[PDB]
């Protein structure tokens, strides 16, 4: 696929949950 | 446009803030000034970091042979006693 | 656009040479997909059955006709590869008419 | 009838140029002066401003006491539902019914889900025409 | 809504509405500017009504704000506040609706299964929600303060 | 797509009617508001690229959604996020011209709920920085055309939760 | 310039008739309102700087785009400028009040400020936002008793918001 | 702006007559003065930030109230704070333009005119603003001509404000 | 007062040109249209802005025209959204919580306490 | 009016920024053409009696309907008004040169004055034939030697020559 | 990585990978011991390397963190390091790799569009570059400091 690729394990921040305290 | 007039490449006559064209002269749209910097060399690409444009190997030449010189067959043409683009 | 996924010196020659009108828009298309950059975005990540059904979208307009076109462009990629499928779009005579 | 604003008439400078470089007038008006702009009438009584006199303080939340059909409606719904109310009451109450298997939401989470509406699966009934 | 529970009922028997639930329907829908004035005398009274049935639920329940206590912290009683607004809000969705089905499909389906999760002991919040309904029931009149009080006792009920 | 006008003309098509009273009433709002939509559009025109980066400021700059491992970390995700900021602002402007939301389903709405899910795009943070690209446009352009460029962002937003 | 007593004279003028029994009764319940409308002029001058200052705080923290680099209330004498306009609006909303007609207002106020503001490129949108921002902080100032006593001036301050909407209005 | 240029066109100008030997004289002296004008405005802007860091804690230690006093127009808070140094900018970047241009134009035109107006709405002190410029005129480390052109632009805004 | 019409513009216009702005004001205070009517001690005004019975006027001068118009109105107009890279703000959405956030009843639980 | 070192000034302020060191070493430049642009400037004023007639009685030979009666050099007050607008604009565009922008060419000269001679009748094209005969008069005489040492001007005639095309395409 | 980039420009003319082609790969492999070793003398001086780098940038370029710059402010200057931490990290990628891969596709592509956006000089980002390749090639030798240097090279290159 490439070298900077997006995964759902791999995803760490706060994007797909809007705590907005972080 | 703004990268452009931020690196100091050029400017780029825009809008203002409501959509109507900038102009430096009202008659026409997206005039510019002129003046010291348009006919300055050497500073075509200038703060772009290491920009290569032309033979930046050696300095430009002096050009300055500016003389007048008869256009057998290619003087243009004038109407007499009259201007050009109708009345 | 390709603002999103080129560098931003890939097509820049390409660009050059048709905005002097050195070059027409069928060679100036032909040139722009037998590049790096659509080798990148239309042939690595699918396989050849899927470049097929990309290759006619984007240079005839429309999905493929049959079963006789389907292995007729599939056995051109398996042969010459990319550059070669690309010719026989742009030189084909459905492409010359339309 | 009259020569364009600002022109001393009968002392045009146009007069007689030639066609070869006649320039074309271009309009003008009284608009942009400030003597042409229409004012308030205020001669035939009208005048264009506000005031007193033109206040109005309007109640928005409560116009009046709700009209009597309203509130005779509310009483008769009330005592249409009252028994079917105070049965539904009495069936959460004396519903303590034990409890059966594995707790899969903290300490509760077993075999049936809290006030879960029971006319939503037993409501939905499989019926065949010509039952067999 | 009342009309919604009507229909669950008659679908289940495969026949139309009874004439005594087109009834129950007309005499519903006439009510609606005395329902409508109701729900909105509770909700310009949100802080009165959650600041003070908090406010008792703290004398009658002092361990969930002491050490260990679920609600312990200014943080987690804020939190506790949160919640008596999450039912005093549905209370006036039933009080327009005229059924418990707006309660009960918003907050009382599966909550002693919510607050085991948490930790939150339902004695407590069933203790706040009756707090809250002595002062809902004290800005209103002999009848109507008699339909508010039964969405507070449904949820009291449904809520042990 | 079809604008305010389209909209009504097609709609007394189908029926076999002339225009009656009830569509002038609606040919006749638009044109009323028709000047203050040619205004807007021309002040969202001018200020496009600097909406935006008004937009992304006050939503989603300074949260951790660039931080290593999420969307828009790389500059080939951070540069196709702005993109369609870019996309949304310039559809809604065609909306609110036309006067219909009929352009936002044909030319932006179809199977984007699809795309953001293979992609893996938080489609609730997409929905925040659209809602400050309304606070940023409704200040710029005032109440009245603030007010109706609000309501085609609504509809993207509707339409991709 | 005609304040309330000359608006009711000049509209009985263009009929030839006397004033009525009527409408000098409601005259008279505008001389009895009287030192209340005093009340509310006294405590929008006497706070006049606090007005316009704090309302101008208030709209560089909500629009903060006015006061960048470039912008609009950007150098010393752009802002400076930008606060003699709320102290003129202030200024003839007060005059306004104090004759309960809105006549002066708009004769030598809002007489061709939108257009004023074209030719120069001032957003109006944002000068609208500023007079809403003074209208509230006025009605605040006005209803509290603090030196008065206690009473209805409920139809009072309704009016000097409606002069306060009259100017937001006819600016953009 | 009034530049020694624009102030030789005007002069020519206000009596409608072409440019004399007396001004082609006054644009002679600015070519002269510019060598040293054109490598002070770029030493103050090459240690710009170390310079406005610094004039910022010489006036919280000289006028400490300002740090801990609560209201809007002191710097209290990270807020506040960011604002004075946002001011101390403001007056250093005029600086260098004065230098550039070669005349007291740009800080007459983008900060002079209307400067009392705002100190005494928003409850300013020019005494603040005194103590960051007596820092700079102390610490930027010039010498010679070039440091007599930088502090002849910094005894402007002084003489302004005080 | 007001121009007459805009060849009253262009007549004038080449004083300033030819005499420099010190012999325009000179004409313009020495024609009988001032003397008649402030002299020399009086300050100039408006004159017959408003007709005596009427409520509106005539919009006055500093109004009908400001410092720079139209013309001009394209390089000496401000913009918003200058790119000028401004102070930040960080963190947004906590000055601004949500409907379900119990930050919005923080400031309650100083209140209902143990007293 | 702004010359060429406050142009960029001015730019820097709607960014707000400090000058780059790239715009610092432009300006040097500047700074060392310096004495030659003052040679320009001193060529066309001390020639600016010839630059006028002589570019005037070349103008109405080619053209003679500009002086037959009823043409619109044909009076002693429209004859003399010829000869002081071909003055005026050499005036302001020797005032551009020793600025180096065309900022004080183009709002104290330029601007309105397309509209102006449509308002008078004036053959805007002929006033640029006017304008490009005192071009060719200027450049001919700033690229004489005559009491200068000997050099390279040949970008600094080129943008004397700008500010000429730049004045004749204005007035039409 | 110099074995992706050789198999898609055979998978694109649909051969097998010519001897020339496998003759690169093996040599690119043996060589891993030595290439590793560059990459940590890298990883071991960041805080030399982006701290000389950084502090030689303002220096030629001082409006960038001057009141009125991108970089202007303690958090806009850290973030502007914080940049030039991601181009070395990507550099070391690219030495492992064999190829500027790594960089093309991470802080590349779409870069210009990107800087652009947040309002930063594209030709700042370019001299900070410049000034770490200052620091990093003088900790290395006549060789494997011009492996070092063609890919500070390239990213100048590619990010104008
Ligand atoms: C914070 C306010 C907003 C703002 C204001 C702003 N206004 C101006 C300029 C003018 N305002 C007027 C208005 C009046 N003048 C009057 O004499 C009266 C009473 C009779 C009114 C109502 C006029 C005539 C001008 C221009 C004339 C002049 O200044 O000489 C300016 C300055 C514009 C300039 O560039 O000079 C500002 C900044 N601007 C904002 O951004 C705020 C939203
Ligand atoms: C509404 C604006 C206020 C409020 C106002 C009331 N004021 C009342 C009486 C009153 N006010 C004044 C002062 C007034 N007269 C002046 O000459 C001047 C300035 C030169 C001013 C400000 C006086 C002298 C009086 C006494 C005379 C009188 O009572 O008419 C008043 C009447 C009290 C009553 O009800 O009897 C009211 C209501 N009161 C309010 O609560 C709001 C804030
Ligand atoms: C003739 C029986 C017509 C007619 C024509 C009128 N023309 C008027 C003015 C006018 N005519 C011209 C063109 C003229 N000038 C030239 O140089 C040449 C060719 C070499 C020609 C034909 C011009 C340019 C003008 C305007 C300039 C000026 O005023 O001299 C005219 C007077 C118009 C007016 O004053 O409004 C008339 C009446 N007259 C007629 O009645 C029939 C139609
Ligand atoms: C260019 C259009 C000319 C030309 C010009 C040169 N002048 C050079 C040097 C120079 N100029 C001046 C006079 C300065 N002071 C004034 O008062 C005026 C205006 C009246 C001016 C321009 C002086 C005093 C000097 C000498 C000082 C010095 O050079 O340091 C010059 C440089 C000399 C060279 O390159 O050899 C040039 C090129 N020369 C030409 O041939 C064209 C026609
Ligand atoms: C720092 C030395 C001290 C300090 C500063 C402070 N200033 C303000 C507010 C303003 N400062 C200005 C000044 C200018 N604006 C300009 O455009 C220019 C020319 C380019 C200048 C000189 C203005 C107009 C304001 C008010 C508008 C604004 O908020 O930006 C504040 C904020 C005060 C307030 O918000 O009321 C502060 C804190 N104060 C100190 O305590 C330091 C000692
Ligand atoms: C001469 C080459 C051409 C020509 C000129 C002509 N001009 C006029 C009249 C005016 N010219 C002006 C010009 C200016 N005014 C300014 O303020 C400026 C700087 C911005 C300029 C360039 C003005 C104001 C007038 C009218 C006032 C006056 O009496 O001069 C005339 C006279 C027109 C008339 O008398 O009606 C003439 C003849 N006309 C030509 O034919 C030449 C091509
Ligand atoms: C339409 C009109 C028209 C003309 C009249 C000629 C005029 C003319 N002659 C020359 C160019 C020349 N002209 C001559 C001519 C002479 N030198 C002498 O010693 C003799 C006295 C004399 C002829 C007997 C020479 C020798 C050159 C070349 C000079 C050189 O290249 O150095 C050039 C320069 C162009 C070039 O070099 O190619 C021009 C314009 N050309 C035209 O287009
Ligand atoms: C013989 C005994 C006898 C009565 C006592 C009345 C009783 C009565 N009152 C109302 C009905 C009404 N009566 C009033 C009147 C008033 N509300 C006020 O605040 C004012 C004091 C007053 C007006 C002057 C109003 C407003 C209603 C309508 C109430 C509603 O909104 O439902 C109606 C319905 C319609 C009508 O007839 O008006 C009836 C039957 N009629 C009778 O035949
Ligand atoms: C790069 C990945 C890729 C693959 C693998 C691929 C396969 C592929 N195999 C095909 C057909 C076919 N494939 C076979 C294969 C087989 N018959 C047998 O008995 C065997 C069990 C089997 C071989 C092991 C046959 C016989 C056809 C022709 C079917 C027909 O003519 O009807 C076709 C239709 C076109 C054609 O007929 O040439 C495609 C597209 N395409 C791709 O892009
Ligand atoms: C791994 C590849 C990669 C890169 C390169 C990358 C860049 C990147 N740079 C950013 C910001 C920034 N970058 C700078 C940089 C600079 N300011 C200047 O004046 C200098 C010229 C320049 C130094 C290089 C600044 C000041 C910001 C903050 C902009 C803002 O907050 O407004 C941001 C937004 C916030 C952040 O996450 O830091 C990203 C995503 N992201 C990536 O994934
Ligand atoms: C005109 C109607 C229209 C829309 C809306 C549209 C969306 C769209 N968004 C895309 C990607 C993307 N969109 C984002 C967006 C975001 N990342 C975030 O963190 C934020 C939450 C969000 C910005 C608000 C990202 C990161 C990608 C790249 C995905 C990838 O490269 O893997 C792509 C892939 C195309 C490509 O990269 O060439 C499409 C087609 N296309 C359309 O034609």
């Amino acid at each position: 696929s490439g070298y900077g690729d997006y995964s759902y394990s791999t995803d760490r921040t706060k994007g797909h949950v809007n705590q907005y305290y972080v | 446009a703004n990268v452009a007039g931020q690196e100091k490449i050029a400017t780029i006559s825009g809008y203002t803030w409501d959509g109507q064209p900038q102009t430096e002269i009202p008659g026409k749209p997206f005039v510019k000034s002129i003046g010291a910097m348009d006919y300055m060399d050497g500073v075509e690409g200038g703060d772009v970091v290491a920009a290569k444009v032309g033979a930046f190997w050696k300095p430009k030449a002096p050009k300055e042979v500016p003389y007048k010189r008869p256009m057998g067959a290619n003087t243009p043409e004038l109407p007499y006693n009259t201007v050009p683009r109708l009345v | 656009d390709i603002s999103t996924f080129v560098i931003g010196n890939e097509i820049e020659n390409i660009k050059i040479q048709f905005i002097k009108g050195q070059i027409s828009v069928k060679e100036m298309i032909n040139a722009l997909g037998k590049s790096s950059v659509y080798l990148k975005e239309f042939y690595n990540p699918y396989p050849n059955i899927k470049v097929i059904e990309l290759g006619t979208k984007h240079f005839l307009g429309r999905a493929p006709n049959n079963q006789a076109e389907i292995r007729f462009y599939n056995q051109i990629l398996a042969s010459c590869g990319l550059q070669a499928f690309i010719d026989m779009l742009t030189n084909s005579q459905e492409y010359a008419e339309i | 009838q009259l020569a364009p604003p600002g022109i001393p008439p009968g002392e045009d400078a146009r007069n007689n140029q030639s066609l070869r470089q006649y320039v074309a007038r271009p309009v003008e008006t009284y608009q942009k002066r400030s003597f042409a702009t229409p004012l308030p009438l205020t001669w035939t009584g009208e005048t264009e401003t506000v005031g007193a006199f033109d206040v109005v303080v309007p109640p928005q939340e409560k116009d009046l006491p709700v009209s009597g059909e309203a509130t005779s409606a509310f009483v008769k719904y009330s005592d249409m539902v009252r028994a079917e109310r105070k049965a539904a009451l009495q069936a959460l109450l004396s519903a303590s019914a034990a409890g059966e298997g594995r707790p899969t939401c903290g300490a509760e989470g077993r075999k049936f889900v809290s006030n879960a509406n029971p006319v939503l699966v037993n409501g939905v009934k499989c019926v065949e025409y010509w039952r067999k | 809504s009342i009309v919604t529970k009507s229909i669950v009922n008659a679908d289940a028997e495969a026949r139309y509405l009874s004439p005594g639930e087109l009834d129950r329907i007309k005499s519903f829908v006439l009510s609606g500017q005395r329902r409508l004035r109701i729900a909105q005398t509770l909700t310009e009274n949100r802080e009165r009504i959650v600041k003070q049935g908090g406010q008792q639920l703290f004398q009658r329940r002092p361990d969930v704000v002491s050490p260990g206590g679920n609600a312990y912290g200014e943080e987690m009683t804020a939190t506790c506040l949160r919640d008596l607004d999450y039912y005093l809000r549905l209370v006036t969705y039933g009080i327009i609706a005229g059924d418990v089905t707006p309660i009960e499909e918003i907050g009382l389906v599966g909550v002693k299964e919510m607050y085991s999760a948490l930790g939150t002991p339902i004695s407590g919040v069933a203790e706040g929600i009756r707090c809250m309904k002595d002062v809902a029931c004290s800005l209103l009149s002999g009848e109507d303060a008699a339909e508010v009080g039964f969405y507070f006792d449904y949820t009291l009920a449904a809520m042990q | 797509m079809q604008d305010a006008i389209t909209s009504v003309i097609n709609a007394a098509d189908v029926q076999g009617k002339y225009l009656d009273a009830n569509s002038v009433e609606k040919l006749r709002g638009y044109f009323q508001t028709g000047e203050l939509r040619v205004r807007a559009a021309a002040t969202i025109a001018a200020n496009a690229a600097t909406i935006i980066k008004e937009a992304v400021a006050k939503s989603l700059l300074y949260s951790d959604i660039t931080r290593p491992g999420g969307n828009m970390y790389t500059t080939r995700r951070y540069a196709a996020c702005i993109r369609d900021l870019d996309y949304y602002l310039r559809y809604a402007t065609y909306g609110m011209l036309a006067g219909d939301p009929s352009i936002l389903d044909e030319r932006v709405l179809n199977g984007l709920k699809e795309t953001y899910n293979s992609l893996g795009v938080p489609i609730g943070a997409t929905i925040q920085a659209i809602q400050a690209m309304k606070e940023v446009t409704g200040s710029l352009v005032g109440s009245d055309a603030g007010k109706e460029m609000g309501l085609y962002f609504d509809y993207i937003c509707s339409g991709l939760s | 310039m005609l304040d309330a007593f000359a608006k009711v004279v000049a509209q009985a003028d263009a009929r030839g008739e006397f004033l009525s029994n009527t409408q000098i009764d409601a005259l008279s319940k505008m001389v009895k309102e009287g030192n209340q409308r005093l009340d509310i002029v006294n405590k929008v001058t006497s706070n006049a700087s606090a007005i316009v200052t704090n309302s101008a705080r208030a709209l560089f923290a909500e629009q903060p785009q006015l006061i960048q680099p470039g912008g609009n209330a950007y150098t010393s004498r752009r802002m400076a400028a930008c606060l003699r306009d709320m102290e003129i609006v202030l200024r003839y909303v007060s005059y306004a009040m104090i004759a309960g007609d809105s006549s002066v207002l708009d004769d030598r106020c809002l007489n061709g400020l939108r257009e004023t503001y074209q030719a120069l490129g001032t957003p109006g949108s944002s000068v609208a936002v500023a007079i809403q921002k003074m209208k509230d902080a006025s009605v605040a100032l006005a209803n509290d008793t603090t030196g008065t006593p206690i009473g209805d001036c409920s139809s009072l301050v309704a009016e000097l918001a409606g002069y306060f909407d009259r100017a937001a209005v006819s600016v953009v | 702006m009034k530049t020694p240029i624009t102030e030789a066109i005007a002069t020519a100008d206000n009596q409608g007559r072409f440019l004399s030997n007396t001004e082609l004289q006054a644009v002679n002296g600015r070519y002269q003065r510019a060598t040293a004008s054109l490598t002070a405005a770029k030493a103050l802007t090459g240690s710009a930030q170390r310079l406005i860091t610094g004039a910022a804690q010489a006036v919280y230690n000289k006028f400490p109230y300002t740090t801990q006093m609560p209201g809007p127009a002191y710097a209290s808070s990270a807020i506040g704070k960011a604002k004075c140094a946002r001011d101390i900018g403001y007056y250093l970047r005029m600086v260098t333009y004065c230098l550039v241009v070669g005349g007291t134009g740009p800080m007459d035109e983008y900060l002079v005119a209307g400067l009392e107006e705002i100190n005494r709405s928003f409850d300013l002190s020019p005494s603040w603003y005194i103590e960051a410029l007596q820092y700079i005129k102390n610490s930027h480390g010039l010498s010679g001509q070039v440091a007599n052109e930088a502090n002849a632009y910094i005894d402007y805004a002084i003489n302004t404000l005080s | 007062r007001d121009i007459y019409n805009e060849r009253e513009k262009i007549a004038w216009s080449i004083i300033i040109a030819t005499q420099g702005l010190e012999g325009f004001i000179d004409t313009l205070l020495n024609t009988q249209e001032y003397l008649s009517n402030f002299g020399d001690s009086i300050v100039p005004f408006q004159r017959r802005r408003i007709i005596p019975q009427r409520s509106k006027g005539e919009m006055p001068f500093n109004l009908k025209t400001p410092r720079y118009g139209i013309e001009f109105r394209s390089k000496l107009a401000a913009t918003q959204f200058s790119w000028a890279s401004p102070i930040r703000r960080f963190r947004p959405q906590e000055q601004q919580p949500k409907a379900g956030d119990p930050a919005l009843f923080l400031n309650m639980v100083q209140e209902m306490g143990p007293g």
